[PDB]
RNA sequence: UAGAGGUACUUAUUUCCAAACUUCGAACCUCCUUGUUAGGCAUUUACCUAACUGGAAAUGCUUAAAUGAAUUAGCGUUACAAGUGGGCUCUGACCGGUAAGCGGUCAUGGCGAAAUGGGAUGAACCAUACGUCUGAAUAAGGUGCCGAAAUGUACUAUCACUGAUACCAUAAAGGGAGUCCAUGUAUAUACUAGGGCCCCGAAAAUGAAUGGCGCAUAUAGUACUACCGAUCUCAG
């Protein structure tokens, strides 16, 4: 099955990834990181909404499905497929280990096989966003309200100042596009540089 | 005590560029030793001048016009606790600036329990009664205030006429 | 009467550095590291509370 | 407590081990003129007769 | 039976008891060198003492 | 001892010109124009939701 | 698994810059070298004919031997508890004229020039000296831009 | 990771990564130099050069001018021989492990072989490393009583079968119109950005330990003096 995982929670090593080298690996919980309209714009989603991370540790990936489960379900409860954009910014890379044990041979060798993936976060990593509209920033933050109960150690919710997932505040926005240096992709703002 | 004081530095000439910007920051520190290393780091800290090159012109010990009547003081401060930095707007009743700088540090050890290394302050000036916004202080700007002294003190009138034996016993009734 | 020339016109009389020091060792002997004992065999500061005098420069 | 090396490298031979009379006697007589003359020849003398055997070497015709 | 393998606790205050620098008798190595130029610093060195 | 009587009396002199009224106020002008304006709001986050 | 090879735990001192490959220029072996001469050894990555130690990387020396194409450098290696001398053979692709005194030669020439001067004139002579960087005459200053710094309130900006 | 633009690929982007990726690249380190340096003269060579009144090297002569960073210090060399070849460990860096008073390395220090004082008690932590004595003033650490020394002065918090001084002798995620301080708005009042202290979360076996007694302004923070206190320091 599972350790606890406060056994994996503190990083004792190195960064340990799929390669060449790790080989028996299986994969993670994580398939889908991006839920809701994700074709939408920045223009039409003004309002974000993120969850910070206020320590040095390993997220699991079973606790990353279990965020976007509980965060979806929520959201398509109240507003119903339409206005949100649910996103996760953790990918689990690293690779933890067993000794196994289950006569025996303990501590011998003591080199384990690979057992989970897992996320290393650092002080203030957003693990997860939402973007939105101003009709539903009151449903976005009961969300991620109840996604922060699956992580492990304690983390804000936060209203962010800047449009979308761009680094651009509201302020700073309106100036450059109406400067007209600013240019909108299929998704997210792409900036003109005058080159 | 703390001191207020008023330190002056600027980089030293290079070639490219003799005559720099000097600049001031106001300091809090029991003497001119420490007000020094004060002014290094907040200048260091934000206007991205060293110690190692750099002079420092003149620590000016900034007194009082008066310290005979009591003045208020609105501090703009921040503090850092851990996980989060907060801004706070606190004021005081005193004699000198210096005197409200270290009634607070004392009042943020006591009531939020933070430590002077953690503080930093933004605007220490003095307030008129109009402008004046927290309650519990307006209230000795008031004319008519009494208020009794309940629960008196035993204390020696003088430290040789103390005594561990009494006849009669003590009253510490506010009369 | 140079620094109050200088109040006078607008300037600051900057003074001139301490061309020396007095160095009292403060700490003994025992749990140091071996740089920093060399160090203070070079000023002849080997038992506690001794001084000398030291000049200043970028050296020392 | 000071920070000396209390040990010692180099011991030097002072006065001579024969117990001769006269080996020890024409020793003083060479430490007192080497001491008092202050001079380079007789300082060297003085130590010859200190020196063991072995380093006083025969010295052929 | 599993006892310590290595340790370098305390090399460095052995080495530094005594680093001692040494010395070179001198700089040419004649073992070494060409021979076509000792060679010839041998008929350098007979022919002017005559 | 005569040396260090003249130079106790010109340090305390310079106390004169330190301690007087027409300097200190000076002093404590160029204290109160150091300081800056005062600021509107406290918080951490000021938080903006213009329309677009 | 620790090993003892040659050229083992190199991959990164014998790899060759970024946008330097290929062989050197033809000035390199246009060079020339003398007994006395004191040299560095940094090596060429490429060159594989005549190589030194991976040690003796970046290790100033003195020339002893020269031949053919390749020069004998004395090089005090640090073992154990003294110094020892090394005899190297290596190839002059490997080797390079060092400025270690470069700053001695170039002040007794410059003390000559100012010794000799003196006595041209003559007048009387005073005597330069290297000296440690020294703590400053007292001297005045006015400025005219004077900014006050203060610490700002915190805001958090994400 | 996830969209847009072109004819599954592909041109620019984007979320987020690598001990066995590198186009950049610190800190900390490391190695060489710092007194003799410039020449000029003419012998030697079977070597080098097309050639010698050249080069290269060593032998002497000599023309000039000086001892050309700091701080410290006498330096060099040989012989004979003991014990040892189980180590342990604080603070940082690190490999394996769920973790260990676990196993294996690194740097300085400590113990082993180091007393004395302090942490009630302790090999290792702090002050300090010691002849026998007599004083003074201190360090670490302390000053209700046990216990030598202020229940000191000035300023803020705290009611709980509770709290009480590094290493250290355990407590978390998550809650609270307890109280104090507090951010932004709206209309004395409603809505909360939070912060401390206190409470809940918090259950083991002999009767039980902030060291004890006890305290509640002997609890939690902050500032400034006086004072006790080591085999240190100083004086004889």
């Amino acid at each position: 099955g599972r350790r606890p995982a406060r056994c994996y929670r503190y990083i004792g090593n190195k960064p340990y990834p799929k390669s060449r080298f790790c080989r028996g690996v299986p994969d993670p919980r994580i398939i889908r990181y991006e839920t809701g309209t994700k074709t939408a714009h920045a223009k039409e989603l003004p309002i974000c909404c993120r969850l910070i991370l206020l320590e040095h540790e390993c997220v699991s990936s079973e606790a990353l499905e279990a965020a976007r489960v509980s965060s979806n379900r929520y959201m398509m409860k109240t507003m119903g497929k339409d206005g949100y954009h649910i996103k996760i910014n953790l990918h689990p890379f690293h690779v933890l280990r067993i000794n196994k044990m289950l006569l025996q041979t303990g501590m011998r060798h003591a080199f384990g096989k690979p057992e989970g993936l897992v996320a290393r976060a650092n002080y203030n990593s957003q693990i997860m966003t939402i973007r939105t509209t101003s009709a539903g920033l009151k449903h976005a933050l009961e969300a991620l309200r109840r996604a922060s109960f699956k992580f492990p150690g304690h983390s804000r919710v936060v209203i962010s100042n800047k449009v979308g997932f761009t680094p651009y505040t509201f302020e700073q926005f309106k100036e450059l596009q109406a400067n007209g240096q600013i240019v909108d992709c299929g998704n997210h703002v792409k900036r003109v540089y005058r080159r | 005590s703390l001191k207020q004081y008023l330190v002056i530095g600027r980089p030293y000439p290079t070639k490219e560029i003799p005559n720099p910007p000097a600049v001031r920051v106001q300091v809090f520190a029991p003497d001119e030793v420490i007000a020094k290393s004060k002014f290094w780091t907040v200048a260091q800290r934000i206007a991205r001048l060293k110690k190692a090159h750099g002079e420092v012109l003149a620590v000016k010990h900034v007194i009082e016009p008066e310290p005979t009547r009591v003045k208020n003081y609105g501090v703009w401060l921040s503090y850092r606790s851990t996980r989060n930095h907060h801004n706070v707007y606190k004021e005081y009743r005193d004699t000198t600036t210096e005197g409200a700088a270290t009634k607070m540090l004392a009042e943020l050890a006591g009531t939020h329990d933070v430590s002077a290394d953690n503080i930093s302050i933004i605007k220490i000036a003095e307030v008129a009664d109009k402008d004046l916004v927290h309650k519990n202080i307006s209230q000795f700007t008031h004319e008519n205030i009494k208020f009794p002294m309940l629960k008196q003190s035993i204390r020696a009138p003088t430290a040789s006429a103390r005594k561990v034996f009494a006849a009669t016993r003590p009253t510490v009734c506010g009369f | 009467d140079a620094e109050n020339k200088a109040t006078a016109e607008g300037a600051f009389y900057v003074p001139a550095e301490a061309k020396f020091a007095f160095v009292i060792r403060t700490k003994g002997t025992n749990k140091l590291h071996p740089d920093v004992r060399k160090i203070l065999h070079l000023f002849r500061l080997n038992q506690k509370h001794n001084a000398i005098f030291v000049r200043l420069n970028k050296a020392t | 407590g000071v920070d000396l090396d209390h040990r010692v490298p180099r011991k030097q031979r002072q006065e001579p081990k024969t117990a001769d009379a006269q080996m020890k006697m024409l020793h003083n007589l060479y430490a007192f003129l080497a001491r008092r003359t202050g001079n380079d020849f007789n300082a060297k003398i003085a130590h010859r007769l200190c020196i063991s055997r072995t380093n006083r070497r025969p010295y052929s015709l | 039976a599993k006892r310590s393998n290595t340790s370098a606790h305390n090399r460095s205050h052995q080495h530094h008891r005594n680093i001692h620098k040494c010395v070179v008798k001198k700089l040419w190595f004649e073992k070494g060198m060409n021979a076509k130029f000792l060679r010839n610093a041998r008929y350098a060195k007979a022919g002017q003492n005559k | 001892q005569k040396a260090l009587k003249e130079v106790a009396e010109l340090r305390a002199a310079q106390e004169a010109k330190r301690t007087s009224p027409e300097v200190v106020k000076a002093v404590f002008a160029e204290a109160v124009a150091a300081q800056p304006a005062t600021p509107d709001n406290m918080s951490t986050q000021i938080i903006n939701h213009i329309p677009l | 698994g620790h090993t003892e090879g040659l050229r083992h735990a190199t991959r990164y001192l014998f790899a060759r810059k970024f946008r330097k490959h290929g062989a050197p220029a033809p000035s390199i072996t246009l060079r020339t070298f003398r007994i006395g001469d004191i040299v560095d050894i940094k090596v060429n990555g490429a060159l594989h004919s005549g190589m030194p130690n991976r040690v003796y990387h970046g290790a100033t020396g003195i020339v002893w031997n020269v031949s053919p194409h390749a020069v004998g450098i004395l090089v005090k290696r640090r073992v154990n508890n003294h110094i020892a001398p090394k005899r190297i053979y290596v190839r002059t692709e490997h080797v390079f004229p060092s400025k270690s005194k470069n700053d001695f030669v170039a002040r007794c020439q410059a003390n000559l020039k100012a010794h000799e001067e003196a006595k041209k004139a003559g007048t009387k002579i005073a005597l330069p000296k290297r000296l440690p960087a020294q703590p400053r005459a007292s001297h005045v200053v006015k400025p005219e831009l004077i900014q006050t710094i203060t610490d700002a309130p915190f805001r958090e900006n994400w």
